[PDB]
């Protein structure tokens, strides 16, 4: 870049450089994320291969596509380092894991900026509807204690964590939200967890969480007031896994077109500061 | 590239596709419709001859007239008389840049400027290009300074080889003068022409060429001037989209 | 040139004041003028046409005078007169048209045709008379180098321009901010849009501005200024700036906040109006600057609040706009407007006779092209050509 | 009379039509070959079609010359004739439509209606030289 | 084409032609009727239907006992069909496949799995198979009639995409030939092209938090008027509502133009 | 306007804007990478602290500077998770590990773009002088087999890896280069290694590999034709480690100025990437 | 006015431009297809790029005619007007830029500045016939 | 105007009638060559004059 300042021209030359799918077929990569159960049901040693030849049909050169195996929504949630240009992740609603799923969607579907937090030495504060605490790891257990303007507890003793308020009991991915503009002494189990202070924003012009199962709704809003429904949030009717993949292939471009590359220069988008 | 006896048996396969498509049969029809005209006997599934007399081109179309409803007389024949008049005739005898020669250009172009063209695809795609290139288009026949323009699908007019002019157009005068004389693949037609003649100023000399669809004189403008002309042309490219 | 003028007012005030009946005394002053002409002409020979599809015609003169005798006018008197007029009419027509086609870079002001060049000759000047026809009136005053001026209804000062400028955009075009407009003729419509509804903007207000530079100064302008740009108040799918894709515009309209219109002349504010809608006067300006803002509503009912979330996706795009129309104005330079037929006359004669494109005017006398690059040469030629069209319309419409 | 006198291709702004009895406007809707997600969402491959693609044109004749009298946006002739007839409760006659209705008049602008209109417009103009 | 002239001349009513000339067919599951437990429920509701304006011999009551059997047998009998569906969460899709069939207009041809390996053409060419027990295994062919991840010779290498269903709308990567292996003994598989929708059914859904996908793709989600939902209490209540709002439900449908050669 | 569309017009206003170092002192972080031996020789429990107070002199607020300990060039060359805004890495001259060092420099000093490779299912090929295969891990052992236009070996049988050509025997970081435009069946020891396909892009506006000892080199060009010498490649004369650090501190700004803003990370981006 | 009046392709030396309001210079840098070692060494396949390839043009208008007065390299008009104003400490007025600054004047050469400049230049020329 | 691209060496410009050497133009040449009919000058200037 170096350039944003100094506006573009709005003249309606009206020409539209035809296509766009013919540049993405040549230059981009497609990464498919699925759960173990998905592949196990397929039971072939060459399914990744067969689908790949089928992918040439839709226009993706041999070395282009891929296949990454998450075995659970919890593991996939923490060490997600989206590998390719375009990532389409397959999630088959599991009804008890809904929020696990919501927290994972909220992370992939969106653009995140994070800094590290030292729960040990400092007493901090969430700023706007976009400042959230995203923690993830083996077993994430977060207890909180709100401070009045004196560094004193409110319903707690900053001295004994037995008076803290538990807001997460051993999760694999957690986006914690506290009353904005209030300091809190935090007590995470840093041994198995890592908690970082993130500011939200830009969405993701990649993922395309495709949901298998139920009667699926997701609520990225930590609030109650809003409900956002984006194009990068699709849903498929479950029959068999082979069918799911056939559809994903038969409609790759349609799915890719709902995302759009150009937004992917980081390994993992846990933006570090 | 590549072509392990591909483009080879493929230049042959490209063939083994043609003789099995639009352009094919059609041309194979007109041919008969003549033989069968003179020779055997006119399959009279109703037949007219808007013009002096029977002659596949004019009449066989003058009659038939299948799959085009909701307007005025003339247009329908003109149209159906266009269908063969056009395409079919071209694969035979005429002057100046003939539509297709604008088409071929499109092909030999992209089929080079592409990257997704393995031998298997060479066939068909080429063929298909013919059947679906320049969806419509019209023609004209000059004779005594009178541009008769069979605006395929819709329209039709006439002109003075000099001043140009919306002079009586007649299914008749048309009939014959079409049947057996040289035609022209009107590159630029009236619309573009009249608009061109005014806000501009076409020497009698030029004009007389801009009709025969002369290469030069046309190339000039588009190359030199750049007004209108550069749309009537371009638009055609955009039309051979297939 | 002025010569030419007369020739007509002569004929008009003639084909008009001369009829079966009236008293001599009402035309005495006229009759004279007339004859005077015939004389100066007779003996001379002319030639018109020769270019493009324009016929070449030669004319000679050898006519009798007029009976300055009679008291009243008898039918017979007229007919013997009308017969002589008709030759002059059919003449002038051919004269006008012949000089209404030729253009010239160096001296695009003076006469061109063999027909007229001969008229500017001194020996014909013995014919000028009654120059009250608004156009000739100004033709003279310009020769003497003085302050001219014409009158126009819905003038045609803005070359067609329909575009947009994205001040904030991104590939997905899901959170844009900028303006889109249509400048054409005597009207301007401009809208400022902010997909975020100024959610993160200082004071929750987004500033917009639209500047239009006239190619000629307009004075005495009566202008209608109204809030909102109806043209940009509906859903659109638009091509991106680079033409590579299309974006979606789904406007919801709010009142433009802190509207300020400035009519400037050489960078100086001559007139300024703050939020004044209706009829306003701009007395002398070469530039119009419209500044307006979108202010996020500080208080919103649920239905409104629902349109403007704190986070994307932004599905309802806050838009504010203005509409400005110049009803009438005066310009020191000739222009096309919504009432005068000059441009249409000149353009029509050239089109009918297949006149070739020349070195001065754009192909087809295209107004947008003409006003966009309104050079001194184009203006001098346009004025000459418009003045001739006006002389012609006194007799031939 | 069926002949193209003037033709303009995609030219917006001010254009001149020097002599015509018919206007023909041809235009197309072309599905955008490239669409951002927001646009793509409006145009699915299958029904229901909830956003309806629309293209349009606006044409206004600012000024023109006609060999026949007509009503326009500046002259008071039609209004004068219509007003005098209305004020004096003049009964509907055999030539003009009830109320001198313009749409009805111009729709069936017969030679008789035109000759009567011209006579009547010319008189209105004579009257307006003295009485407005 | 129709002339476009606008001058308002409202027909007034619409519902008074449909009351006189059309039939209404109500489809429900057995459980629905069993819970009602009356020998005259069909009759009582019929008199109640006169209120809403449907002459005695007008309304018919068809009993599907399962979504699977009903899905096979939708030989829709009447002019207007409103089918009541019960939220069974394990059967969801079965339900989706059945909705996709009634709510839409279908065109099919027969397929000979034995002699000719096929391919779907567009987002509208689907393979709808249905019967006792439908089990479909597939094998994609490269441009040589050779398997891709399979041997066109041993079906033990095929890819199973349906294991004993009663109604199945199969979708494969468009533009690829496939040797098919259906259990034609108990199944019938036909090649259908989709399209026109149905100006009749009105699948009324009982229970849940009923949102469900009816597209094969992931990109689109279509919500039509002929797809209604009711809050479960008791079955008698459901029917009372269906009757109390017959016209509203009928108005959301309205008589077909398909020039369907099957009839 | 974000769309990484560009224009800018260079009128010489000549407003030479002042300082530059007084924005970096306030807003940026400095991360010092050294080897264990470095710290061991220092032998103080408060060396990190003492140097930090000394860093206030050069203008870096207390919480600003961080000290990361790599214990070897091989491990350091691994995940490369450069933590701070400005990274200056101290490399002690080990003559047997030169290429290990070269491969590590090539990674930090430059801007890399990578994708994952599946050695199992797809035989790959590099495209230009900028497409390289960077693999790293416990023990990286890469054997290669060039394919002719038939998917057949050339000097090898795509079936028995005993005929492959070994191009790396158990390294911790490896940037492999093969004849451009040729497909290769790859045989990495994925158990302990990870191999990814990278395209070299921009350079790094951060690191500043400071080299201790030798007489020196470390060439990061794979070819023979070029030799690039950048500012972010400095060298110091070894005496004692305490001296090295004193110098690094006494010339922090000079070293920082030779780096600056890590442009690929700058907020102001978009189509270019982060 | 947007039209090419004169065009020259790679013609260096003396050329004539007969009437123009705009000059457009287009030129290219073409990487040498063949390079001796010394040249090849300046242009590596990868950064750092230490020798920066540059191509350029120089254009000088030796003489020309203008319908408007202008300053040039021979006439003393501008200098005379500027000098008289400076010597007599004439206050800045409403038309001319401070100090009769040429760049400012020609940058915004309004009709008023031109009419005043011409009047003022003509007077300077009348004066120089007697007083230099 | 006989424009003669004497391959290898030479190039002359006539006036189709009373022959006559006269300024040859790389320009006027350019186009008139590009798209018009050419002629395989059997006999050329030398022999002709
Ligand atoms: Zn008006």
């Amino acid at each position: 870049n170096y350039g944003i300042n100094l506006p573009i021209t709005g003249s309606m030359d009206t020409a539209y450089a035809n296509s766009t799918q013919e540049e993405t077929f040549l230059t981009s990569t497609l990464c498919l994320y699925y759960p173990t159960e998905a592949a196990t049901e397929i039971n072939d040693n060459s399914w990744k291969d067969t689908l790949s030849q089928l992918f040439l049909t839709k226009g993706w050169p041999t070395g282009s596509v891929y296949f990454k195996e998450y075995t659970d929504i919890a593991s996939f949630s923490v060490d997600p380092q989206l590998y390719c240009d375009y990532n389409v992740v397959l999630m088959k609603y599991d009804a008890t894991l809904q929020l696990d799923m919501s927290e994972l969607a909220d992370l992939i579907l969106n653009e995140w900026l994070c800094n590290p937090m030292d729960i040990t030495l400092y007493y901090y504060q969430q700023t706007d509807e976009a400042n959230k605490w995203i923690s993830m790891g083996s077993s994430c257990t977060i207890k909180v204690c709100p401070l009045n303007t004196q560094t004193l507890g409110i319903g707690c003793l900053t001295t004994d964590t037995a008076t803290f308020e538990e807001v997460a009991t051993a999760e694999k991915l957690v986006i914690t939200d506290v009353v904005d503009g209030v300091n809190h002494k935090l007590d995470v189990t840093t041994a198995t967890c890592t908690i970082r202070n993130c500011k939200k924003l830009g969405p993701r012009e990649n993922v395309a969480v495709i949901q298998v199962g139920g009667s699926d709704v997701l609520d990225i809003t930590a609030d109650p007031t809003t409900a956002p429904q984006t194009e990068r949030m699709m849903r498929i009717n479950w029959k068999k896994w082979w069918q799911v993949f056939y559809t994903v292939v038969d409609y790759v471009n349609q799915i890719i077109q709902a995302m759009s590359k150009r937004s992917r220069s980081l390994n993992s988008a846990a933006f570090y500061y | 590239k590549s072509t392990i006896d591909a483009a080879k048996s493929m230049a042959t396969s490209v063939m083994k596709k043609f003789k099995k498509s639009g352009l094919a049969n059609s041309v194979s029809t007109l041919t008969d419709s003549l033989s069968d005209a003179a020779s055997s006997i006119s399959r009279g599934a109703s037949i007219r001859s808007v013009g002096s007399s029977a002659s596949a081109w004019t009449d066989v179309s003058t009659q038939i007239t299948d799959v085009s409803s909701s307007v005025s007389s003339i247009s329908t024949q003109t149209s159906t008389i266009s269908r063969r008049l056009r395409l079919k005739e071209m694969a035979t005898q005429t002057e100046g840049m003939n539509f297709d020669d604008i088409s071929a250009a499109v092909l030999k172009t992209k089929i080079d400027r592409s990257t997704q063209i393995s031998p298997n695809t060479l066939p068909d795609i080429v063929t298909e290009a013919s059947e679906k290139f320049i969806p419509n288009r019209a023609y004209r026949v000059i004779n005594n300074d009178e541009v008769f323009e069979a605006g395929t699908d819709g329209r039709f007019f006439a002109y003075r080889v000099e001043t140009f002019d919306e002079i009586p157009f007649d299914v008749q005068k048309f009939a014959d003068l079409v049947t057996d004389s040289p035609v022209i693949s009107a590159i630029i037609d009236f619309k573009t022409l009249k608009n061109l003649n005014d806000n501009y100023g076409i020497s009698r000399q030029q004009a007389f060429n801009l009709l025969r669809s002369d290469p030069r004189v046309l190339r000039e403008f588009i190359n030199q001037d750049n007004p209108i002309i550069r749309n009537r042309i371009e638009q055609l490219i955009m039309q051979c989209r297939l | 040139m002025d010569v030419l003028y007369s020739l007509s007012k002569t004929l008009k005030d003639a084909r008009d004041k001369i009829v079966e009946g009236t008293l001599y005394s009402n035309v005495s002053d006229l009759i004279q003028q007339f004859n005077q002409m015939i004389i100066t002409m007779n003996g001379n020979e002319f030639q018109t046409g020769g270019i493009g599809n324009l016929p070449i015609r030669n004319w000679n003169f050898d006519f009798g005078l007029l009976g300055t005798t009679l008291l009243n006018l008898d039918a017979n008197y007229v007919e013997t007169a009308r017969n002589t007029i008709d030759y002059f009419v059919d003449f002038v027509d051919n004269v006008c048209m012949d000089e209404m086609v030729r253009e010239s870079q160096r001296n695009g002001i003076a006469p061109q045709s063999d027909s007229l060049r001969k008229l500017s000759g001194i020996k014909f000047k013995r014919i000028n008379f009654d120059n009250s026809s608004e156009y000739i009136e100004n033709w003279n005053l310009q020769n003497r180098r003085q302050r001219t001026g014409f009158t126009f209804h819905k003038p045609n000062i803005f070359p067609y321009s329909a575009s947009f400028t994205l001040n904030r955009s991104q590939p997905a075009h899901d959170n844009l901010m900028g303006t889109m407009w249509l400048n054409a003729g005597s009207e301007i419509q401009v809208a400022g849009f902010d997909y975020s509804c100024a959610i993160n903007a200082p004071a929750n207000i987004q500033q917009f501005e639209h500047i239009v530079q006239l190619r000629r100064v307009l004075t005495t302008a009566t202008i209608t200024l109204l809030p909102d740009a109806e043209r940009f108040s509906f859903p659109r799918v638009i091509n991106s700036a680079d033409g590579a894709t299309t974006w979606y515009f789904n406007p919801v309209i709010l009142r433009p906040n802190n509207v300020e219109v400035e009519f400037l002349l050489n960078g100086q504010i001559i007139n300024t109006y703050q939020a004044r809608f209706g009829t306003i006067i701009a007395r002398n300006f070469d530039t119009i600057r419209l500044s307006f803002q979108l202010m996020r509503p500080p208080n919103m009912t649920p239905a409104v609040a629902a349109l403007f979330p704190n986070a994307q996706p932004f599905e309802h795009h806050a838009t504010v706009g203005l509409t400005l129309r110049i009803e009438s104005a005066v310009c020191e330079s000739v222009l096309a407007d919504a009432s005068k037929t000059m441009l249409a006359n000149v353009t029509s004669v050239r089109q009918e006779y297949a006149i070739p494109v020349g070195p001065v005017f754009p192909p087809g006398m295209n107004w947008t092209d003409l006003i966009t690059n309104y050079s001194p040469s184009r203006e001098d030629n346009l004025q000459r050509v418009f003045t001739v069209a006006s002389i012609r319309s006194m007799l031939v419409k």
